[PDB]
């Protein structure tokens, strides 16, 4: 696993190089933006249960075939596995937000997941819908202007959306 | 790679848990300390050549036989002098990486893992590298918490060689 | 008990390592955040009775059947009203402990472990406690980072009940 | 394992009580003194190898019976085990310093150690001498007035000495 | 799936053994009890609609707030009434499957595994389902050992919700 | 583990003897009474959750010290462990009823339990109260004359009470 | 693993349906035929050692290449493995007879067996011969009219032959 | 000891579960079959001496060398004849125990465990005991399901010797 | 396959070690003993037919029933006589292989693994093979350390059958 | 694993044959040459550290890309792994020398090694260079005429070279 | 302790087996080699003082800084000269023990286990000890297989330091 | 585990001493007597099955209570365990003979065996009788003057008897 700082170090070590002034500046800027990143992680995590449950309810309303007898989320064991997957994906996305790097999400969650769903018969396209719903809710929560010192988090929200889109593309 | 952020994530993940406030505080501590760490990393980088050159000579002064004794493990040929300067530069580069990353991970992965095996196989004395590191610590020119940061990772390397 | 300090130690110990700068930064982050955490803990403690009393009534207003339905799991007798006020006070006390300790450990050990089993066995609805916690969050009177601290642990409890 | 904050919480929970103002004040004071505690841990850890090696060399000079053939630290395996024990004890003492509580040292290091040494034939009295030597060196390093913002660390040094004395009493 | 026959086979197989008389007796017991079990399963199936309809109303009578309280977890909308009738039908269908299979396997696999997680996630109260099951037990109209069979599996479900 | 039949066989094998006519008769009589035994197990098991929960609620009402802060059943983890123990003891008692022999209860549940509670600080006397409450409820349920072919189960109820009393004596 | 009853339940659950009267009737008929099924399992199992040994002796008489030095059943280790396989296949066939469904045989015995024999160099065609010999002997034993209440077991024998043929086809 | 009842309990216990209807059916099957099993056990016991005496002679007739060959493993001395009659009585006694217990447990524990080692160590031929068991099966005089019960356990012993 | 050389290698390899003098001595011992072992192996091979033929007759003389008793496990038909001569030749061949290899590996792998299962399944008496081996030991014609070598492996086989 | 004697036995067993006089003679000749084989193993093993270290130093001098930052033997962990592989290959070659058969080398070292290096990105061609350097040094040491009873070891040296070449071909 | 005899026993014991000829050959190899090993051990012992004294001076000649450099790890004081002579005597004593025991066990247990840790902790250079061992090998005065034995264990120690 | 040579080395190392001439002479004499030791081990091992079986048969003839129903060697499982113990003890005694030291027998077999038999109810006195019977048979076999180069093995037989007596004393 790498965070954003370790990523720059790893690239430099492969070249055998000390960091340049521009690289130092870029990492100093990440630190200066760090409070916003902590707020986003806190806000998403603090609302994780409703992000998951609301997205799940909406998926099953739009895709009732998943919950009809014989569908992939029918029976409580399969429903529980589906909710668990949503929680897992959200969890690893929040790890990537804290790290400022997708490696933890790619390595511990997304790699091989498409093949897992294919072996099981789980519709990865429907998982991607659930992920996109969680994305929209998580960004609305993280970027809520109420109750926080005003400032611009647009770059961070674009980064957050990227991690969610990466997960959705990995399963679809 | 071990940093305060990857350790926080790894703790949550081992427990199957979302990050909690317990972990976000650790990352805030890292972000605040990074001001001093980055000052140290930039200074050591800016003065890297003089520090490396001075450190190599400190080793040769402490251990004069390394300049005269016959053998490829010694600095008694141009090739051996270049290997030694290269190695000292590796140590200093790793210190700057630890400062940038906020932890020991870079030095652990790129230098300390296998260190004992390499020094034994190639007949390189740990004391040589300890002296180079002591010179860097004495002469990096830092003060305040930047010095505390640099010295923490320099002393970590010295401990790894001891 | 999980705090930023015991997690830092446990990480070093699992690895068989002395503490490194990686871990000392995490503890500094905790010491700095403790200013806000202690402000929140003192305020919640000072206003604990009014918060508990108001929170219980918020539950009864959201779920009026809890005041009238026959059964010892409900607040339709003096004994049941006292159990409910006791439980809400337990939740608030645990929030203050998390703030004091800088992490979730107190609530994890004294309340969350076994929570699902207790609520199922005694027919207590998680939604009742969620409403009490929402009331405390809305009405604790904190601002700034003290509010952020309190709300992190209140929302942690809500997540545990969800 | 408890730190100083968890210890107060645990005592309060057993009484079912919120903290008092005096208890809040005492924990706030620990936080206000925290920089000194971090310095002590950093300084001791950063000198761990020499603290151990100097104390070991001095022990064997004063107690040559330990290194004579047949002695408990004769052979490289036994010497290495002895040095390891010194490093282990120093490590757990530094954990106790960081935590402001001896529980980690008691639970993970000291409990049962006397009986271990008795089963092996290791002289616990000699271990206590080594611990006392490490104590004196560690305090001199932690409390060195050079290279640090001047202030009074006497209370902290008394606490540190207490942890070392606790370890020495547990083995002797 | 757990039935007396698959349990007998699984026991022999875990031991690396052919079936013995020990196991054939267990299957004969199942074949003999199947007379009563099948009577119960047919009766519950034949009267399934009236049992489901009556059971849902028993829940609404015991817990009137489920008919009026706002929220998608309640039966205060046509959609929620339909979800509740669906769920009660699921429970009754699982009882008939257990009777047909001669054991708890169908209910274990299709309903009980994950039950606690679903009820917590979707804020569904176990007490609602307990009341529906009590109504079915009281009103299925069976007597003799057919009633004993039905009630064993109904009470198994109630225990799983408790 | 022995059932009532295996117990007689084991005693006979230690003597190297075939069974006597009286021993055959005694085992045939156990078989002839078997329906009552199955009813008792079914009835107790089918009411296990309320037997446990009612007995627990009554214990804590009579012994409020157990649930006050600092008491042995305070905190949800300890409450859950206490309820679990009650379920475990009831479970093993029902096994003994089915077997017609206490060996499974003695070997897998009661042996060593007194020492476990002493090491933990759990009041075994209070566990015995909970067991006695479960006994009374279980016998009232098993011996309910409604909804069952009328007959005399008094011998069986005495046997059932004996298993509960055995468990209570083992912890007190 | 499924038995014949669980199979019908599983098909119904995937449709979300209660059973029909015809499905109830079919399962009641299986129960009414159950004594014959128990007799077949008892008879085959009670003669398992001779079914295996006679079939093995006949295979090696017809296929002496298997036992010549260098052949797949030469050496006592390979002979023992071959006899073991015959016992295993017979065992899982008898499980399928008891269950009235081939799932246990397919899942725990036949799936992947062809590939196992190919990796080892074992001639699956010769295994199929051994299986067919066991089939003929097992059916003659199960369907022996002596010593049993007279009745028609022809449907059951066809079912039994099907399980043996399934195993032979899976290895050949 | 393996009986249908201890197997039912052990299954529930391995799963951490109360007994369910799945297991009670297995025990009912055992109680019903016990009528035939006890008839067989009483008959074999009542005629044990004639069965043992006849079975020993069947062995000596099938294997005449056992009556004449020199060696303590043979029945060519009074002591060896007594050992053989003792052993055959052990087998018959174990059959009656299996019938009483409703399963193979008694024979498994007291006779089959270690059987191969004993026969190899003491040079006792399994075929001798197979012939004794075949004689008992042919001549016990039972009919109906009592015969089925006896023969199941006799054939189990023959399989164990094969 | 177990020989002194493969055991020496396997010991070093299990320890992750190069061969040491400890292991080279073991191999030298094998090379020196091979003089006697090869003398024995050549002699047993040269006289294999007479030894096999004589050994089979020793079995038939010790156990006359094997020549007359009906059954395919006996030597009372031409086919059974040929099976028995084949088997005795297998034993003798395995003895020569052990001598060539310097250890028990060939007999362990090709004959002893599965031996008990084969003799039980096919109703072959271990005593028959013991008598054949005793005849070979008595009549191989070897002296000195060649005899010691042959007898070690013959007695190993007898022990495996006992 | 086979040695040279077990190999001949295994071939004979697959034919069901006693050994011929020529086969006995060939194995007797291996024994008569055994002292030379022991000397070669002793000499190579006794110089293993310098054989490895000299070959490694020469490889990196000729192929500096391996040790430049980013190269496969850069970092101490990768350097240590590379040295370890050289020691492992030399170790298994010496086992093959002692055994007079390559099976231990093939089975425990060479099989799958090419695929391992491909997955890692390790240049197998460069490993083959290191192996060839170790070969030349090991043969010069094993066949040194000084300090040993004079005689002809040329056949043995050809056998030794074959094992090294086999390892080099397996990785390249 | 690793010797050819304890390795032979340990092999049999790990396999749950009596000793076989495979293992007795290994011990015979050890007994035969012991003639040369004991000659070497006696000679090294008889000349131990001159070998130790000469070996220490060889180290000081190869590494003159060890006689002058300040520090307790060096031989620049009487105490350090005595430590070095002691250590060299330890190595030679261990060589004689390996010769007596017929394997590496004594040196493995009393010297090599922990060797790397001791040399790193006390800043002792492995090259110093390698030079002492090379001197002993060059100057022990042995010939023939006694020299081969001594040199095997001396070179084993050199490998352990490399 | 020690052999006779390692024992002398271990004693010398604890004193920090080279061996004396007398110690060298004593070990050279053990080597010179080594053929006799190998013969004894070969002879005992080669007759292990009859040594065990004859001793067991004699024990049970003299002590019929052990095999009567209820006795400690009644049932085939207990008989097999008893025979196994006899084989185990003989095996470890032969290891001690090969080693010329009892440590392997003491450490891996005899230590704790008395307590094992006491926990089980096995009569250690009867085990000692079996051991003594094996001793007498093993010595008669090892010291048989037929078929071996004549010489005096009396010292070795006294050593062998000592190991058997040590085992008998450890269980009785
Ligand atoms: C986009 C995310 C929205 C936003 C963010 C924003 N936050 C701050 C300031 C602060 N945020 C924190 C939060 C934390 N510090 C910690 O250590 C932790 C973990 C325990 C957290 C959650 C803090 C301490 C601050 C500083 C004090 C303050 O409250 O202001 C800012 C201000 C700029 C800055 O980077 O500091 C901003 C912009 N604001 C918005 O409007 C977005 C919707």
């Amino acid at each position: 696993m790498l965070d954003a700082f370790a990523k720059v170090v790893a690239q430099a070590d492969a070249r055998g190089e000390f960091l340049t002034n521009a690289q130092f500046d870029a990492l100093s800027n990440l630190v200066k933006e760090g409070n916003k990143r902590l707020d986003a992680v806190n806000r998403i995590t603090s609302n994780a249960s409703t992000i998951v449950a609301n997205a799940a309810r909406a998926l099953f309303a739009e895709q009732p075939q998943l919950i009809q007898p014989g569908g992939n989320a029918y029976t409580n064991r399969r429903m529980a596995a589906c909710l668990r997957d949503m929680e897992i994906i959200l969890r690893y996305v929040t790890y990537a937000i804290l790290a400022g790097d997708s490696s933890v999400l790619d390595d511990r969650c997304l790699n091989g997941l498409r093949e897992t769903y294919q072996a099981l018969g789980t519709p990865g396209s429907s998982v991607a819908v659930a992920i996109q719903k969680m994305k929209d809710a998580a960004i609305a929560i993280a970027n809520d202007p109420n109750g926080i010192t005003p400032g611009d988090c647009s770059a961070l929200m674009s980064e957050i959306a990227g991690y969610f889109d990466r997960a959705a593309a990995a399963v679809a | 790679m071990k940093t305060p952020i990857t350790e926080a994530i790894a703790a949550a993940d081992t427990q199957g848990r979302f990050l909690s406030n317990t972990e976000l505080q650790a990352v805030d501590g890292r972000f605040k300390r990074a001001v001093a760490s980055m000052e140290a990393a930039r200074a050591l980088t800016n003065n890297a050549q003089s520090l490396i050159d001075g450190a190599a000579q400190a080793v040769y002064q402490k251990f004069p036989y390394t300049t005269t004794m016959q053998g490829s493990q010694y600095a008694s040929t141009p090739e051996g002098k270049a290997k030694c300067a290269r190695d000292i530069g590796y140590y200093l580069r790793m210190v700057t990486y630890c400062l940038v990353a906020g932890g020991t991970g870079p030095m652990d992965e790129y230098l300390i893992a296998g260190l004992s095996e390499i020094n034994s196989t190639f007949d390189l004395s740990p004391s040589w590298y300890i002296e180079a590191l002591k010179y860097i610590k004495a002469n990096h020119g830092l003060t305040g918490q930047a010095a505390v940061e640099a010295n923490a990772y320099i002393d970590y390397a010295i401990n790894a060689l001891s």
